[PDB]
C-alpha cells in the first residue's frame, strides 16, 4: 500500500531519500506512468524495477583503525593504545541515525611526572627538614605503580615588592630575618630548582640545599608559580606521553587576580612563560596574579593534574577552589609535610580512577547519546563518564549519532577523547544524501520540454534559471 | 542610548604615565566644567616615577592638558628625638582623583613612610597620602591619617593590633555632599582594610607644611577586628556614599571588600560611625565581588539603589565548564526600614576575560525619560578584546537586562578602555549628561557627548 | 572648645605623696600627647614628662625619674601626675599641656595646680600697727602681718573704705611661716584726725583681727 | 640637654612699639620651637608653633622667624594686653627645655622713691620681737638697692624684702624691706637707718630714727 515515500509525492531522487531513511528510488526507464518511483525497496523490486537502478543508501559504521588496548604502558616509544577503536568511518542519510562503540582503558604501568611545587615562606622551615629523603622514599612507593618516574622541584614565596616584602633597613633586603636571630634567603617570587628527572637522588640533594625566606602578609604567590610551572613546558620538562602531577604544598591562603594592585601592579597575567636562564620568574613584580579561569585554561592545555596538598587550617579554602578548577585533587598535609608521600600516592590513584569522555569539533547538525558500562557489565544510560576505577580496568561506551536533515558540507570529522588521555577516537562522517544517478545527468535533454529541462535519474527536472 | 560614538574628544598625557587611570569632572567657582585626570606613573624631578595630576579645560578638540602641580620632594623632620621620613618615589600620585566644590583631591596610595629613633624604626611602609588643591586660589594641603610614630617592636608585642602602617590611604576616595572626604585604605590593620573620614575644611585649616605628623581632631577612622573573616579582605578597595537608612540628615557609607571571608568578597553599608547596616556577600569565590560599587536611584522611586561589580565571575556553561566573564549585581532599596534582599537583576559578561563589571558609572538620566541610567565597563571585552562600555537604562522595575548602546574602544589593544569611568555631568552645557572614559594603557581619555534621542 | 581643667591647690607635708589630675573638657584625652611642666620663680620652667593616654607609654626627664609618675584613665578622660617623697623644692605650680596640630608641640595649657610642701601647722598671724616717728604734707602708715600659715590673707583699710593709695606687698616665707606687710598714704590733715584700721583676715585659722594705728 | 638662652630678660617699652624677643639654642633645632605667653597672675597661652605658625586665635601682630639655632618673636604695635611674660621652648629633642623668660614692662619717666621708716610696734616689743620696716613706694625704674645700717654700720642678717609688680595706674614699682631682730638685741643699739640707692639720685635717700628718742 501507499506510505510516506509515495504519499509525499517527491519530484526527484534527492527529494525521495530526504523523506525517510526507508525510502528508495528507482531510476529505471521501463516503469509504468502511474507507478511511483519513490517507495520501499521491497515494493520497487515487486514492480519489476531493475536492481541496478535502485538508489537505496544504508547508514553504516565501519572501523578503520582498531589497535588492541595495551596491557602495559611501560616500554615502547609511546606506542601505547588507551582507546579502541582509534578511527571509524560513519555514513548517514538524512534524518537517520547509526551507532558505534568505544573502549577506554586505564593502562597499567604508565609513566608519571611529579613536579613538587613548594611554599618556602618562613612557616615551611620545619617542612623542608622532613622531605630531605622524599625523593628516594617516593621512588620506592611509585615503583609499585610505574617503572618510568621523573620528579622535579620548584619553590615560591610571594611577589618581592612592598608591601609584601620588607624594604627597611637595607640589611632586610639581603636578609629578611635580620630583626630575629637567624638568617633567611632574600625574597623571591618563584624559582625553578630541578627539572623533571629519573635520578631521584638529585631531588634529595637539591632539597637539602634549599632554605626558606620571609614576607609580610599571610597570603602567598603560589598561583604565580602554578602558572609558570604549567606553561614553561621545556624548563620543567613535562613528557608528552605521561601523567602530569603538579603537587602544590602550602599552609596559608593564596593571592588571586587583582590582588596585585596593592603593590601597584595592574597588568593582567598573560599566561606566557617568563622563567629565563636564571630560573626565576621575571614578571613577578610587573604582572598580576593569574585568575582561576586562566589557570584552568593552561592546566587543561598541558594536561596537568593539579594537587592541593594543604594543611587542615586551609583545606576548606582549597577544597572550594578545587570545585572551580575541575580535575583538581585535594589532600590534607601535616604541619611539617611528614605525610606528603602517602598523600601523593592516594592522589595519583584518585586521579586515574575516572574516565570522562569529551567531544571536539562536533557538527551543528549532529547530536550524540551515550551509555556507560562501568564496573562489571552494568549499563548506565545517558552517561558518558565512569568513576571508582582502578589501574588496569577497562570501560566501554555505546554511542549513537543522529543527524538533522542534510548539511551543505558532505564530509566532516569530530573527535571522542577522554579527559587527560593522549589517544582518541576520530569519527569520519560522510553524509550520503545524493544519488549516484545524478553524476550522469543530461543537461538540456531533448526529452524534457524541448531542451528546457534536465533529465536525471529517469525524470525531468527544471534547468538552471527556471 | 544617545551617546555620540562618531565625534569623540581625546585628551592625552605623557607616554607611559598611565594618564587616565582615574578621572572626575571638576567645576570651578563659576560652574565651568573641567576634567581632572590622574597619571600615577608620571615622571617627577629625579626622572623617577612619582605620579601626576592634570586639569583639562573643556575643548571639543581635546589635546594636551596643563599640570596641577604638587610637591614631589621627599621630606625629613628631626623632632622629638625621632626622624620622620616621607618617600614619594613610585607613590602613584593620581591613582585616584575626586572633585568636590572647587577642590580637587588626588591621592598617592603607595607613598612610603618611616620613623627612625636611634637604631629602631617604624619600618618603611606604604601608608599612602592624599593631596588637596584649590586651583583658583593656589591653596594646597595634605592628609595622611595612617602615619604614625610607633616603633616596630611595639607592634610585635601587641600582635600587630591597630597596625596602620600599610594603609595605602587614597586607594579609593569619595566626598559627601557636606564636604567630608572618605578614604578607602585596603591595607589598614594588617590588610583587613579601614576607612578614614575628615572634613575637607578641617584638613586645610589644620595642615601646615613640614609638620608631617599633625592632628585632625574632627577625623574618624574605622575599627580593627580579630575576626578572621575580615583578614586579607581589603576592606576599602572601593568606596561610595548614599542614603540607605531613611534619615536624610545622616550619610551612609558603602564599602567594598573583594577578598572578604577567604576571597568570597563582600560589600557593606554603614553609618557615619562605621556601624554595619547591611552586608552583601559574594556569590562566587575569587570573583572579586566588591571590586567596584556604585550608588544611584535607577527605578525613579527616590531611594538610592546599589550596584556591585564582580569582574572575575565565572559563568556556568555547557559540559560543566566555567568561563570568566564578570558580573554586575543590582540591589533595589526597599520602602522604609528593611533589609536589602536578593539581587533584583544580574548582568553577566559575554567575552572571555573581558572583566565585565570592573567599573560602574552612574550616568544620571541619559535619555531624559525620568529614570537614571548606568554604564558598565569590560576593559578587555568586545569581539576584539580591546574593551567595551555598555549602557543600561533605568526603568520602573530597575534596569533593562539588555544594553541600549555599546561603546567599542577607539584605542589599540591593551589600553584598558573603561578601567575608569565617570558620568552624570553635562560638560558642553547642552542639557544632556556626558561620559568620560579613561584608557590608561594608551595614556588617553575619551569624552562621549550625549545628544538628543534619535 | 579645648580646655584642660586641673585639680585644686594642694597643701602637704614633706615625705608624703600627692596625685594631681588633668581632666579634658571639649575633647578626648586620648587624642594627643599629655605633658606635665613644673614652674618656679627662680628655676623657671622645667619639662617633667609626657604620656600617650591611648596606650599609657610615658617619657621622663631623668631629673624627675623617681618622684614623677604620669598616668591616665581614658574612662574619666583624665591624666594624672603623682609626686613621691615630697620636698620643699617640689613646691611649685604644675601645668598639663597638649598640642594643637603638631604632634610634638606645647600649645594648650591648663590653669595650673599649686603645690606647697611644709611641716608648718595652721598658725594665726600676729598683726602689728606701724605708726611713723615723731612733718610733711603726706603721711604714710603701715601694718605688719607676721608668722601665719598657710596662705592667703586678705588685708584692707577701714573695712575696704580706704582703697586708693595702698601697697599690699606679696607674702614672704620666713622659716616655714609667712610674713606680709601693707602701706597706705594720705594727707597730713587726715591722720591722726581720722581713725585708720588695718583689717586682716586668715580664713585658715578663721581669725579676723583688726588693729587701729595710733601715733607715738 | 639643649640649653635655651632667651634674651633680653626684660624690656621697658610703650604702646605701639615694634619689639623683638630672641632665643638662642645650644645646637640646631630646625624650627622645632614654640613661643608662649603668660599674662600676670594667669596661665599660659600658645602663640607660635614650629617656629612661624600662629596658634589659632592669636592676633596677626605676633610673628615668629629664624632658623638653625637662632629665632625671634616679634610684636608689631604693642597692645595693652601684650605686657606680660614670654618664654621659648624647643621640642627638637627630649627632654623639652624652656628659655629663661622675657617680661615686657611699661616704660615711663623716672621717679624717685618715697621712703618711710617704721620702728617696732608696742605689741611686738612686749612679745619679745622687734621689726623695723622701711617702705620705698612709687619709683621708676625697678632697679633699686636697699641697705640697712645699725649705729651707722651695715647689717645684712635678718632682712626680708618684697617687691610689687608694675602698678596699673602710674606704672611704678614699690618695695618693702623689713629688718627683724630680737627684743634684747634691738636695745643694744640706738640708731636705725635704711639707705635707698636709685638712679634718680647719686646720693642715697636716707631715712632713720633713734630708739627711745622721739
Ligand atoms: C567553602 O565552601 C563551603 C560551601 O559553600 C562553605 O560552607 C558554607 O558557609 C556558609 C557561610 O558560613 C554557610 O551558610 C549558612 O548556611 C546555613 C544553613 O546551612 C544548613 O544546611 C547545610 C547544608 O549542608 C548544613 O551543612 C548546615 O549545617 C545547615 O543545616 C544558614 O543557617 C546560615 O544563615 C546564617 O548566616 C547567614 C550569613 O552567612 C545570615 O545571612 C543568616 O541570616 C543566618 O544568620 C548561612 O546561610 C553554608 O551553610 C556553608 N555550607 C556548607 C555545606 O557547609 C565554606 O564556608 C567555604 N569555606 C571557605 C574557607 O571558603
Ligand atoms: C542506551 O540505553 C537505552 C536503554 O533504554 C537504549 O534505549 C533502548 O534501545 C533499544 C534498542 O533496541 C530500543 O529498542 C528501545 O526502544 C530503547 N528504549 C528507550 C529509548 O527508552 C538506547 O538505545 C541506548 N543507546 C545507546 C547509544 O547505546
Ligand atoms: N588586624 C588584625 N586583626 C590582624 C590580622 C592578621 C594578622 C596577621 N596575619 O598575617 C601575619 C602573620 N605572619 C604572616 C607572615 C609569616 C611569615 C611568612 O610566611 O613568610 C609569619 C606570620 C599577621 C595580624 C593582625
Ligand atoms: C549497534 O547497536 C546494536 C543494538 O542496538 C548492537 O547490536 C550493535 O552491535 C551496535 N553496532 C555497533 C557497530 O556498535
Ligand atoms: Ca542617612
Ligand atoms: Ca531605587
Ligand atoms: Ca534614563
Ligand atoms: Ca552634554
Ligand atoms: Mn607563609
Ligand atoms: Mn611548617
Ligand atoms: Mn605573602
Amino acid at each position: 500500500g501507499p506510505n510516506i515515500c509515495t504519499t509525499r509525492g517527491v519530484s526527484s531522487c534527492q527529494q525521495c531519500l530526504a523523506v525517510s531513511p526507508m525510502c528508495a528510488w528507482c531510476s529505471d526507464e521501463a516503469l509504468p506512468l502511474g507507478s511511483p518511483r519513490c517507495d520501499l525497496k521491497e515494493n520497487l523490486l515487486k514492480d519489476n524495477c531493475a536492481p541496478e537502478s535502485i538508489e537505496f543508501p544504508v547508514s553504516e559504521a565501519r572501523v578503520l583503525e582498531d589497535r588492541p588496548l595495551s596491557d602495559k604502558g611501560s616500554g615502547d616509544s609511546s606506542q601505547v593504545t588507551q582507546v579502541s577503536p582509534q578511527r571509524i568511518a560513519l555514513r548517514l542519510r538524512p534524518d537517520d541515525s547509526k551507532n558505534f562503540s568505544i573502549q577506554v582503558r586505564q593502562v597499567e604501568d604508565y609513566p608519571v611526572d611529579i613536579y613538587y611545587l613548594m611554599d618556602l615562606s618562613y612557616s615551611m622551615k620545619d617542612d623542608l627538614w622532613s622531605i630531605q629523603n622524599l625523593g628516594t622514599k617516593l621512588a620506592t612507593q611509585m615503583r609499585k605503580l610505574t617503572s618510568n618516574l621523573r620528579i622535579g622541584f620548584g619553590a615560591f614565596v610571594d611577589k618581592p615588592v612592598s608591601p609584601y616584602m620588607y624594604i627597611s633597613p637595607p640589611e632586610a633586603l639581603e636578609n629578611p630575618c635580620y630583626d630575629m636571630k637567624t638568617t633567611c634567603l632574600p625574597m623571591f617570587g618563584y624559582k625553578h630548582v630541578l627539572t623533571l628527572t629519573d635520578q631521584v637522588t638529585r631531588f634529595n640533594e637539591e632539597v637539602k640545599k634549599q632554605s626558606v625566606s620571609r614576607n609580610r602578609d599571610a597570603p602567598e604567590g603560589g598561583f604565580d608559580a602554578i602558572m609558570q610551572a604549567t606553561v614553561c613546558d621545556e624548563k620543567i620538562g613535562w613528557r608528552n606521553d605521561a601523567s602530569h602531577l603538579l603537587v602544590f604544598t602550602t599552609d596559608a591562603k593564596t593571592h588571586i587576580a587583582l590582588d596585585g594592585r596593592l603593590a601597584g601592579i595592574v597588568q593582567p597575567n598573560d599566561g606566557q612563560c617568563h622563567v629565563g636562564s636564571d630560573n626565576h620568574y621575571s614578571a613577578s613584580t610587573t604582572m598580576d596574579y593569574p585568575s582561576l579561569g586562566l589557570m584552568t585554561e593552561k592546566l587543561s592545555q598541558k594536561n596537568i593534574n593539579l594537587i592541593f596538598a594543604v594543611t587542615e587550617n586551609v583545606v576548606n579554602l582549597y577544597q572550594n577552589y578545587s570545585e572551580l578548577i575541575p580535575g583538581t585533587t585535594v589532600g590534607v598535609l601535616s604541619m611539617d609535610s611528614s605525610n606528603v608521600l602517602q598523600l601523593i600516592v592516594d592522589a595519583y590513584g584518585k586521579i586515574r580512577s575516572k574516565v570522562e569522555l569529551e567531544v571536539r569539533d562536533l557538527p551543528e547538525e549532529l547530536s550524540l547519546s551515550f551509555n556507560a558500562t562501568c564496573l562489571n557489565n552494568e549499563v548506565i544510560p545517558g552517561l558518558k563518564s565512569c568513576m571508582g576505577l582502578k589501574i588496569g580496568d577497562t570501560v566501554s561506551f555505546s554511542i549513537e549519532a543522529k543527524v538533522r536533515g542534510c548539511p551543505q558540507e558532505k564530509e566532516k570529522s569530530f573527535t571522542i577523547k577522554p579527559v587527560g588521555f593522549k589517544d582518541s577516537l576520530i569519527v569520519q562522517v560522510t553524509f550520503d544524501c545524493d544519488c549516484a544517478c545524478q553524476a550522469q545527468a543530461e543537461p538540456n535533454s531533448h526529452r524534457c520540454n524541448n531542451g528546457n529541462g534536465t533529465f536525471e535519474c529517469g525524470v525531468c527536472r527544471c534547468g538552471p534559471g527556471w | 542610548l544617545n551617546l555620540d560614538p562618531v565625534q569623540l574628544t581625546f585628551y592625552a598625557g605623557p607616554n607611559g604615565s598611565q594618564f587616565g587611570f582615574s578621572l572626575d569632572f571638576h567645576k570651578d567657582s563659576h560652574g565651568r566644567v573641567a576634567i581632572v585626570v590622574g597619571a600615577p606613573r608620571t615622571l617627577g624631578p629625579s626622572q623617577e616615577e612619582t605620579g601626576g595630576v592634570f586639569l583639562c579645560p573643556w575643548r571639543a578638540e581635546g589635546g594636551q592638558c596643563p599640570s596641577l602641580l604638587f610637591d614631589l620632594r621627599d621630606e625629613t623632620r628631626n623632632v622629638g628625638s625621632q626622624t620622620l621620613q616621607t618617600f614619594k618615589a613610585r607613590q602613584g600620585l593620581g591613582a585616584s582623583v575626586v572633585s568636590w566644590s572647587d577642590v580637587i583631591v588626588a591621592c598617592a596610595p603607595w607613598q612610603h613612610w618611616n620613623v627612625l629613633e636611634k637604631t629602631e624604626e617604624a619600618e618603611k611602609t606604604p601608608v599612602g597620602s592624599c593631596f588637596l588643591a584649590q586651583p583658583e586660589s593656589g591653596r594646597r594641603a595634605e592628609y595622611s591619617p595612617c602615619r604614625g610614630n610607633t616603633l616596630s617592636r611595639i607592634y610585635v608585642e601587641n600582635d600587630f593590633s591597630w597596625d596602620k602602617r600599610y594603609c595605602e590611604a587614597g586607594f579609593s576616595s569619595v566626598v559627601t555632599q557636606a564636604g567630608e572626604l572618605v578614604l578607602g585604605a585596603p591595607g589598614g590593620y594588617y590588610f583587613l582594610g579601614l576607612l578614614a573620614q575628615a572634613p575637607v575644611a578641617d584638613i586645610f585649616s589644620s595642615y601646615r607644611p613640614g609638620i608631617l605628623l599633625w592632628h585632625v581632631s574632627s577625623q574618624s577612622l574605622s575599627f580593627d577586628s580579630s575576626n578572621p573573616e575580615y583578614f586579607d579582605g581589603y576592606w576599602g578597595y572601593s568606596v561610595a556614599v548614599g542614603e540607605f537608612d531613611g534619615d536624610l540628615n545622616t550619610t551612609e557609607y558603602v564599602v567594598g571588600a573583594p577578598t572578604w571571608s577567604w576571597t568570597l568578597g563582600a560589600v557593606e553599608i554603614l553609618d557615619s560611625y562605621y556601624q554595619r547596616l547591611h552586608r552583601l556577600r559574594g556569590e562566587q569565590m575569587a570573583s572579586y565581588f566588591g571590586h567596584s560599587v556604585a550608588v544611584t536611584d535607577v527605578n525613579g522611586d527616590g531611594r538610592h539603589d546599589l550596584l556591585v561589580g564582580a569582574p572575575l565571575y565565572m559563568e556556568s556553561r555547557a559540559d560543566r565548564k566555567l568561563a570568566e566573564v564578570g558580573r554586575v549585581y543590582l540591589f533595589l532599596q526597599p520602602r522604609g526600614p528593611h533589609a536589602l534582599g536578593a539581587p533584583s537583576l544580574l548582568l553577566t559578561g559575554t567575552q572571555l576575560y573581558g572583566r565585565f563589571g570592573s567599573a560602574i558609572a552612574p550616568l544620571g538620566d541619559l535619555d531624559r525619560d525620568g529614570y537614571n541610567d548606568i554604564a558598565v565597563a569590560a576593559p578587555y571585552g568586545g569581539p576584539s578584546g580591546r574593551g567595551q562600555v555598555l549602557v543600561f537604562l533605568g526603568q520602573s522595575e530597575g534596569l533593562r537586562s539588555r544594553p541600549s548602546q555599546v561603546l567599542d574602544s577607539p584605542f589599540p589593544t591593551g589600553s584598558a578602555f573603561g578601567f575608569s569611568l565617570r558620568g552624570a555631568v553635562d560638560i558642553d552645557d547642552n542639557g544632556y549628561p556626558d561620559l568620560i572614559v579613561g584608557a590608561y594603557g594608551a595614556n588617553q581619555v575619551a569624552v562621549y557627548r550625549a545628544q538628543p534621542v534619535v | 572648645e579645648v580646655q584642660l581643667q586641673q585639680s585644686g591647690a594642694e597643701l602637704v607635708k614633706p615625705g608624703a605623696s600627692v596625685k594631681l589630675s588633668c581632666t579634658a573638657s571639649g575633647f578626648n584625652i586620648k587624642d594627643t600627647y599629655v605633658h606635665w611642666v613644673k614652674q618656679r620663680p627662680e628655676q623657671g620652667l622645667e619639662w617633667i614628662g609626657r604620656i600617650d593616654p591611648a596606650n599609657g607609654y610615658t617619657k621622663y626627664d631623668p631629673k624627675f625619674q623617681g618622684k614623677a609618675t604620669i598616668t591616665a584613665d581614658t574612662s574619666s578622660n583624665t591624666a594624672y601626675l603623682q609626686l613621691s617623697s615630697l620636698t620643699s623644692e617640689d613646691t611649685a605650680v604644675y601645668y598639663c599641656v597638649r598640642p594643637l596640630y603638631d604632634y610634638y608641640a606645647m600649645d594648650y595649657w591648663g590653669q595650673g595646680t599649686s603645690v606647697t610642701v611644709s611641716s608648718a601647722k595652721t598658725t594665726a598671724p600676729s598683726v602689728y600697727p606701724l605708726a611713723p616717728v615723731c612733718t610733711g604734707s603726706s603721711v604714710t602708715l603701715g601694718c605688719l602681718v607676721k608668722g601665719y600659715f598657710p596662705e592667703p590673707v586678705t588685708l584692707t583699710w577701714n573695712s575696704g573704705s580706704l582703697s586708693s593709695g595702698v601697697h599690699t606687698f606679696p607674702a614672704v616665707l620666713q622659716s616655714d611661716l609667712y610674713t606680709l606687710s601693707s602701706s597706705v598714704t594720705v594727707t597730713s590733715s587726715t591722720w591722726p584726725s581720722q581713725s585708720i584700721t588695718c583689717n586682716v583676715a586668715h580664713p585658715a585659722s578663721s581669725t579676723k583681727v583688726d588693729k587701729k594705728i595710733e601715733p607715738r | 640637654d639643649i640649653l635655651m638662652t632667651q634674651s633680653p630678660s626684660s624690656m621697658s617699652v610703650s604702646l605701639g612699639d615694634t619689639v623683638s624677643i630672641t632665643c638662642h639654642a645650644s645646637q640646631g633645632i630646625s624650627s622645632n620651637i614654640g613661643w608662649l605667653q603668660q599674662k600676670p597672675g594667669k596661665s599660659f597661652m600658645g602663640l607660635i608653633y614650629y617656629g612661624t605658625n600662629l596658634v589659632d586665635g592669636v592676633p596677626s601682630r605676633f610673628s615668629g622667624s629664624g632658623s638653625g639655632a637662632d629665632y625671634s618673636l616679634t610684636i608689631s604695635s604693642l597692645d595693652s594686653e601684650d605686657f606680660a611674660d614670654y618664654y621659648c621652648v624647643q621640642y627638637a629633642q627630649l627632654p623639652y627645655t624652656f628659655g629663661g623668660g622675657t617680661k615686657l614692662e611699661i616704660k615711663r619717666a623716672d621717679a624717685a622713691p618715697t621712703v618711710s621708716i617704721f620702728p617696732p610696734s608696742s605689741e611686738q616689743l612686749t612679745s619679745g620681737g622687734a621689726s623695723v620696716v622701711c617702705f620705698l613706694n612709687n619709683f621708676y625704674p625697678k632697679d633699686i638697692n636697699v641697705k640697712w645700717k645699725i649705729d651707722g654700720s651695715e647689717r645684712q642678717n635678718g632682712v626680708l624684702n618684697s617687691w610689687t609688680d608694675q602698678d596699673s595706674k602710674d606704672s611704678t614699682y614699690s618695695m618693702s624691706s623689713t629688718l627683724t631682730l630680737t627684743k634684747d638685741e634691738y636695745e643694744r643699739h640706738n640708731s636705725y637707718t635704711c639707705e635707698a640707692t636709685h638712679k634718680t639720685s647719686t646720693s642715697p635717700i636716707v631715712k632713720s630714727f633713734n630708739r627711745n628718742e622721739c
